[PDB]
Parts: structure tokens; sequence; C-alpha cells
């Protein structure tokens, strides 16, 4: 019965603060990204968070993977349990697949599966394989309806992919091995 | 010629005779093999 | 806990393995010429590793 | 001086009048001045041996520089050394790179 | 000397515009606006090049 | 079909009777030491003298040729015909020319080694007749002006069109086109034949291993795309590892464990394939390095090892043929080396083994916990199987330390393992 | 941290500093790599000068600041090479670049404000 809240929050330049927010909004902890100058979205996924909210408070985790996503089309994915006992860390891997403007960070309830997305033009989706850090070479081809993803949804349960483009329409896919 | 009738060397052999399928498939392992997605659009 | 949550665990216990990619394997047919086959057991080795 | 100099000029030293006498009346300009000589070209073959050329020029530049300026050095040859390894590196995989059909 | 000086600037300026064409001409994804006084001009979409 | 295919067909079958004098200086000029005009001159006089030394100082430095010297050599092989005598000798005579191919495919970096095969393609046309297993013996060398010579000479069967592209170039095939050829299957097929053949001689070396070694890895890595592909060319390799670690050469056994790390990690593979690998590789286990090598291989087999159960107890007689020829010592000294490859999963397996089994080296045991870091499932797995013990085996000092050390490191899930099952 | 490059700027320059030349870079009025960037100030367009303070070894860039000493041209430091390339716009570790000259920018302003800073700094 007993947890804490921890903001993670990061100015564009390349500066990630970590507040945390039971007791008053205190600096726990200040550390600089490497790289990365434009820095627009970042993620957190593996335990439960805002994309896999949890039941009950026997059911909180803590959070494993880290995915700072940047502007000219670079994610930096991240170990917590190194990269805050190291206060300046360096990434375990390094993401440039896309080649346009990061929006859409997500990850699996899981957090076996990083789900990435730009969004300034079509056919701009990947998924990416963890703990490996390596893009899926498979998936998606020149053949899918994708149009300029917007919104990256997965399913606490079920397996559910939905992925929501410009033009008007989500799409749904379902993965398999969940 | 033929009649068929500490650690052996024919083992493989045997298994490999034996298994029709080697990328395994029993398992389901709650785990996901790398470079390949299982997916179906919907 | 919960069996899902040992799941979880299974999933968190489990650690990176570096993949093999298709042109991996040139530098032996490089130094392949007069080197110990131990060593070079140990070469490839280190080029998965 | 020498380590003044860019990397494409420490290619095209040489054969400067060659080159410039392209560049006056629009012709394609030289490759290798006076780097052929060096034992890398000097093992490679043509279209290669200029390639070669280019990036043996690069990493002199990089090793001149290093052996030029460094207030502490060690006298050793790592950096030239590496470099090396580097080139011959880049050399036997392009040379491996057959441009037939088979 | 002041011819020289003159010469030099037009030279620039044709370097310049020649240097401008060849851009033009590589790669990526060009837009072609005209600038309030009536003046072309080229701004490539926020791409990093692989 | 056409009237030139039919005779095509048969001039094929017919290319080496020297029906005319044209075609008998085409041929007899066809060789690999001398220049055309020369090999149009000389004679056989000259050619079987000069190689008759040649067998002579190649028989001094290995003295293995004399049965060769005996017959492949002998005045009536002066005198014999290859095109008239019938197809029982013909089979006869070939399983001669391959033995003496694979004698000297160990050798050819000598000048009388040249002479003799020089002797032998210009008197029985094995240029034109057992081309498939003197370019096979030879493959391994291919920056060589042997090669050359041997290449530009010799027409080649269908399995080589890669060479046959590079038929009197002036640079050397390069591993880029030799891996292609490698990574067309029925050429594999037969090269896993001629393996099997040179094994069961036991005259293999360290040039032509490592070279063979390398091209299965790179076949692996050019076909690691198309997982199918992979799926039905597991038997030809795992085949050609347990023949290879049939032999007595600790050199035979750490390739086998080189083409088996590659493959087992280039695909997701069945526990059973791997243990059984795991028991042969073992069983046939003899030399120090190989012990080392044959360690690290099992490491790396059972960490790639994927499923559930990834962490099961070794099967009985596995685990006793496992401490046989590795006590702990062995493990714990790769242990507390310092190259920590990641092993945990075979440390546990083997710790459930153990404790299953043995359950006398608890304090190993420990030591091993103590020497190595590990994960939680695995951990609780263990402490599970202690519990076990505790339960059902007579109480140990030893297994107390151990609760002890879990204790000090990690009780609150020795407290979650309790609640699940106990006070 | 290196203590060869003398200039070496703080967070908020930097920021300024990797924004100008994203822009620039946009707009191709930026020269990349310490090669092209000795090309273009013996060239004499060489706007100024951005270097990287982790490059390993330093000096394979520490000569440039000769050129630029000598051709009265402003130079800084960045402390992070591969914020300096993901911010020019390529996909490797940049150790230098140069801003170049063309008053038909839109960007006129922001080069000289950048400049007045780094000249600020310099002297």
């Amino acid at each position: 019965g007993k947890f804490r809240t921890i903001l993670i929050a990061v100015n564009a330049y390349g500066e990630v603060w970590e507040f945390d927010l039971n007791k008053n909004g205190h600096v726990i902890r200040r550390w600089k990204d490497q790289g990365g100058v434009g820095i627009t979205k970042i993620q957190v996924g593996g335990g439960t968070t805002t994309t896999c909210p949890a039941l009950q408070i026997s059911k909180i985790k803590q959070n494993r993977w880290l995915a700072v996503g940047s502007e000219s089309g670079f994610v930096n994915l991240y170990d917590r349990n190194n990269a805050m006992t190291s206060s300046t860390p360096t990434p375990v891997a390094a993401l440039d697949q896309l080649t346009t403007t990061i929006s859409n960070l997500q990850f699996s309830p899981d957090g076996q599966i990083l789900c990435m997305a730009s969004r300034a033009v079509k056919d701009a989706l990947r998924l990416v394989h963890l703990p490996s850090c390596s893009v899926f070479s498979n998936w998606p081809t020149s053949g899918t309806p994708l149009g300029k993803v917007t919104s990256v949804a997965f399913s606490p349960s079920g397996g559910l992919l939905a992925v929501g483009n410009e033009q008007g329409k989500v799409r749904l896919w379902k993965l398999n091995h969940y | 010629d033929e009649s068929d009738s500490n650690g052996d060397i024919n083992a493989l052999t045997k298994i490999l005779s034996t298994t029709y399928n080697y990328k395994d498939t029993l398992s389901n392992s709650k785990l996901l093999p790398p470079k390949k997605l299982d997916i179906v659009r919907l | 806990e919960d069996e899902e949550d040992i799941a979880l665990e299974f999933i968190n216990g489990e650690k990176k393995d570096k993949l093999v990619n298709m042109n991996s394997f040139t530098s032996m047919f490089d130094n392949i010429q007069n080197v110990q086959m131990d060593t070079f057991f140990d070469r490839v080795m280190k080029v998965l590793t | 001086s020498l380590a003044k100099s860019p990397a494409s000029t420490i290619q095209i030293l040489g054969a400067e009048k060659a080159l410039f006498r392209a560049l006056k009346t629009k012709h394609d300009t030289p490759k290798y001045g006076l780097l052929y000589h060096a034992s890398l070209v000097g093992q490679a073959t043509g279209k290669n041996k200029g390639k070669i050329a280019r990036v043996l020029a690069a990493k002199a530049a990089v090793s001149l520089r290093y052996d030029a300026l460094a207030e502490d050095r060690d006298d050793s040859g790592d950096i030239g050394l590496e470099s090396r390894a580097k080139v011959e590196n880049r050399l036997s995989q392009l040379e491996g790179r057959d441009l037939r059909t088979t | 000397v002041k011819q020289h000086l003159q010469r030099e600037t037009q030279l620039k300026q044709v370097q310049q515009r020649m240097d401008a064409q060849r851009e033009l001409l590589k790669k990526g994804s060009k837009k072609k606006i005209v600038d309030s006084s009536g003046k072309i001009s080229f701004k490539w979409k926020k791409q990093r090049k692989r | 079909s056409s009237l030139s295919d039919q005779l095509a067909q048969v001039a094929s079958n017919n290319a080496t009777v020297a029906l005319d004098r044209k075609r008998r200086q085409k041929l007899h000029s066809a060789s690999l030491i001398y220049n055309s005009k020369t090999a149009a001159t000389q004679d056989y006089d000259f050619i079987f003298e000069n190689a008759s030394k040649a067998l002579e100082e190649l028989s001094q430095i290995e003295p293995k040729f004399a049965i060769f010297s005996r017959t492949l050599f002998s005045e009536s092989s002066i005198s014999l015909d290859r095109n008239v005598q019938t197809k029982e000798e013909i089979k006869d005579l070939d399983n001669a020319i391959n033995a003496y191919l694979l004698l000297a495919s160990s050798k050819w970096y000598l000048a009388p080694t040249l002479h003799a095969t020089e002797w032998l393609v210009r008197r029985f046309q094995i240029h034109v007749k057992n081309t498939e297993m003197l370019l096979l013996s030879t493959l391994n060398y291919y920056q060589t002006p042997v090669f050359k010579r041997i290449l530009s000479i010799i027409k080649l069967p269908p399995l080589f069109n890669c060479l046959s592209n590079f038929v009197r170039s002036e640079k050397p095939p390069t591993a880029l086109t030799m891996i292609k050829l490698f990574n067309d299957m029925d050429f594999l097929k037969l090269y896993t034949s001629y393996l099997d053949q040179c094994i069961k001689h036991n005259a293999t070396y360290t040039n032509q291993l490592l070279f063979t070694t390398c091209c299965f890895i790179n076949v692996v890595a050019f076909n690691s795309n198309n997982d199918e592909k992979l799926n039905q060319l597991v038997p030809i390799l795992l085949e050609i590892s347990a023949k290879l670690l049939a032999s007595k050469s600790k050199d035979c056994q750490i390739a086998a464990h080189t083409i088996l790390v590659v493959f087992a990690t280039a695909l997701p593979l069945k526990k059973t394939i791997i243990l059984a690998a795991m028991e042969t590789i073992l069983s046939n286990l003899d030399a120090k390095e190989a012990k080392h090598s044959a360690l690290l291989t099992i490491c790396k087999l059972f960490q790639t090892l994927k499923g559930q159960g990834n962490v099961d107890q070794l099967p009985s007689k596995i685990f006793k043929l496992f401490d046989s020829k590795f006590d702990t010592v062995s493990i714990l000294t790769f242990l507390d080396k310092e190259d920590k490859p990641v092993c945990d999963k075979f440390i546990t397996s083997y710790t459930r083994s153990i404790a299953r089994y043995d359950r006398s080296k608890l304090n190993i045991i420990l030591s091993l916990l103590k020497k190595i870091r590990l994960e939680r499932y695995e951990v609780r797995l263990i402490i599970t199987d202690l519990i076990y013990l505790s339960e059902i085996l007579e109480d140990k000092s030893q297994l107390v330390e151990l609760f002890e050390y879990f204790i000090s490191i990690n009780e609150d899930l020795v407290l979650k393992c309790l609640k699940s099952l106990g006070l | 941290p290196n203590p060869k490059a003398f200039p070496l700027a703080d967070a908020a320059l930097t920021q300024q500093i990797l924004d100008v030349v994203q822009q620039a870079a946009n707009l191709r009025q930026l020269k990349k790599g310490a090669n092209e960037a000795t090309k273009t100030l013996n060239r004499g367009i060489s706007e100024f000068i951005i270097m990287a303070a982790d490059c390993e070894p330093i000096e394979i860039l520490l000569h440039l600041p000769l050129l630029c000493e000598d051709k009265n041209v402003p130079y800084v430091f960045v402390p992070s090479r591969v914020a300096l390339g993901r911010a020019c716009g390529v996909s490797r570790p940049v150790i230098a670049a140069s801003i170049t000259t063309n008053d038909a920018s839109a960007i006129k302003t922001q080069i000289y404000a950048v400049k007045d800073k780094i000249e600020t700094l310099l002297i």
C-alpha cells in the first residue's frame, strides 16, 4: 500500500529533471541527456504507467525502459537501473530508422515492444524489439495503409495496436504472441 | 548388411532424424522473437 | 503476488542478446591466414559479443 | 603548414599542374598527385586506387595533424596504426566487392 | 586596385548564385517562396538526410 | 529436342577420346605448370620421369605416398589409357584418384606436389573427369596462382558458375563470391559428403577446417533473413557438426563448437536439440582446449535457450556425465575468470541438478552463488527447490547457511516464497 | 572537460548556437565537417566556426583556431559531438561546422546576434 510518483520532465535542449510529488515538488535528480539537441517527446514503459494504468495499488510496478524521442528523428533508449545510479548516463541504444520529426513514443504494456511513430510524412511508424533494442524488419512494408500517424495506442490485455492517422481513420492490428 | 536388433554420439543424428520442425512452436514462451512480428490487420 | 506478475518478472530478468546480421562475418576471411583455430573460436565469440 | 592544409589537398598535392590546367579549361580534375607511391595505393587496383587514395588522404590528414600539434606525444604511432587498420579494412572490403554478375 | 576589388565582388556574387543553383539540384524536399520584395528563395522541409 | 542439343550432349560425353591430331594437340596441351607451346611439344617420358622424382621427394617429406608410387606411377601407368578400360576399372581408378587427391589436398604449397598432380592431370585427364573432387579438395586455396592455373584449365561442373565467370580472370575470386557459392544448398550437400569422407580418412587440417567453418558461418549469415530456408538448412549443418564431433582431433571438435554456437544463436531451437547437442559434444570431449571451448559453447547454448522451463533440471545421465568431465573445480575456475560471459541459466540448471541429485556439494553451491550474480525468477526457483529439500531431506547446517545467505541478500523474496508455501 | 579548447560555451549559449545552426542547415547555408570548414576559412566565406569539444583526439580540429586567429573570424566550441550532428542534420558525429555568408537569408539578425555573443566570450 505504499508507492510514490516521480514526474520526469524534459526541456527541449536535452536536460531532464526528475521531481517527486508525494512531498511537495522537490528536485530529486537532474541530468543531461547525451546529445539530443531538439528533444520533443519522452515516455516510460515496462512497469505501469499512464498508458497501461494498473488496477489496484498492489498492481503498481516500477518502470524499466525510458525513451527520449528527439526532433531530427532520433530515439535514445535508456535502462533505468544504471541511468539513475550513474546520474550522467549513457544511452543503451539509439534508434534512427525514422527520418522525420518524432511525435509518438509509446510502449506495449509489457515493455517488450517500443512503438515509435513520426508525424511529418506517410508510412512513418516502426516497432522495436527490446531488450535487444533492434528495429523490427518485416513490418510495416509499403502496403500498410498507415497515413500520417498521429496517435499510437496499444491495449492493456487483448494485444491490439490501434493507430490513428490524419485522414480521419484509425486502423487495427492484433498481435498474435499476445 | 544392416542390423538394428556413458554418453553416446548418435544422439544428434537420431533427434534430427525424428523432429520435423526446429524453430520451436509448443513454447509460446511469453517472449517475443526479434525481427519478425505475428500481426493480423483488422 | 500473481502469475502475471511472475511472467512480468520473467520478462524483466530476461537480458538482451547481441544478434547476428548478414554481414557480421568477413573479418575472419580477412584474418584466416595462419592463425590458431582456438584463436578463431575466440574471434567468433567476440564478434557475437 | 602541412597540417594546416585540409584533406583534399593532401590527396591532390602532387599533380597540381594538371589540376590547374583542368580547372582553367573545364576538364576533369586529377586524383592522385604525390600519394601515388604510398604502398596502400600500391596494392590498390584502378578506381579502387582512387577511392583508397581519397580515404588514405583523409586519414593522413588526421595522423599528420595529431603528430604535428599535440602537446603530449607518445611517439609510438598509435593513431596512425589504428588508422592503417581502418583503411586496410575499407580496402579489402572494397576489393572483395566484385562488380560483375555471378 | 579598384577594379580588382569590384571584379572580385562580382565574381563572388556569380559563384554564390551558382552554388545556390547546385544546391537546388542536389537532393531533398525543396520549397519555392516568392519573398515580399519579389525575390525567389528555397527552403527545405525539416528532414535529416540519412 | 534440337539436333545440336543432342550433339552437344554427345560431345560432353566424348570430350576426351583423342580422336584426331588437332584435338589431341588441344587436350594434351591443356596443363598446369608449362605454357601451351611447350605443353604441346614435350612428351610422356619427360613428364613421367620428373613426376616420379617428385613423388620421391614427397614420399620423403611424408611417407604415405608410397602406395601411390606403387600404382599410379608405374611404367604401366605410362602405357595404359583411360578411355578404353571398362567401367569397373574406371570406378576403381577414380577411387584411387580420390585417395590421392584427398592426401594431396594438404600439401599444395610445394612445386613437387605441383609436378605430381601435373602428371596426373595430363595423363588421366583429371581436369575433366574428377573435377568435382579436385576442386573441392583444392577449394580452400583461392588467392594463389595454383588455383589460378587449375581454374583456367578446367571446365567447371554446373555447381561452380561463380568460378565459371572467374575462369582466367586477373585477380583471385573473393570471399564474397565464394560465400554466394556456399549459400547455394546442393553445393553444401556435396561439400558435406566431401567432409565426411575426409574425416573418415582422418586427414584434415587447419587451413581447410578454418576456411570451411567460416564459410558455413557466412552461409547462415546470408540466410538469416528467411527463417524458412534455415528451417530446411538445419539438417546439413547439424550432421556435419556431429560428424566433426566424431573425430579425435580437438580441432574438429572446436570447429563443431563454433558452427554450433553460430547456428544456435541464429535460430531459436528446441530444448531437446540443444541438450542432445551438448551431450554429444561432451561425450566426445577429450582435449583441454576442447574443454574450455565446450564450456563456453554450452554456456551460450543455455543462455540463448528460451522457452517454458528454461531452468529445468538437467537429466540424470547427462548430469552425471557432465560432472564426470567437469568436476566443480573447473566450473568455479571458469566462473571466477574475469571474462564473465553470461552463463547464469546454465549455472541455475546446474545447481538445480546438483540439489535434486547430489545433495552434498551445497557449499560449492553457495560459493557459486557468491561468485556470480543472478536474476530474480531463477533465484525464486532455486529457493523453492531448496525449500523442498529442507522439507524432505534431513535438516542440514549447509542448507541453513543457504537460507541465511538469502536472508542477507534478498530475504523478502524468500518471505514471498514462504507465504506461497509454508509458515 | 577537455583542458585544450579554451572558449567553451555554457548550456544557454550552447542552446542558442545549436538552434541557429538548425535553421542555417535547414536553409543549407552551413558547411559541415572539419575539412570543409578549413576550406571555407581559406575561402574567406566562413561567417563563423562551431567546434566539438569531445572529439578524440582533439587536435584533429585543434588546428583550425590557428586559421581563425589569422583571418579574424569567430570560433566557439560546444561540448557534445553527437549533439552537433543531430543538430546540423546528418547521421554521424560531426566534430566541426561553419556557417557561411549570404545576405539574402531570412536569418541575418540571428546570425549577427550570435556572433556578437561569441565575440563577447572570445575577447
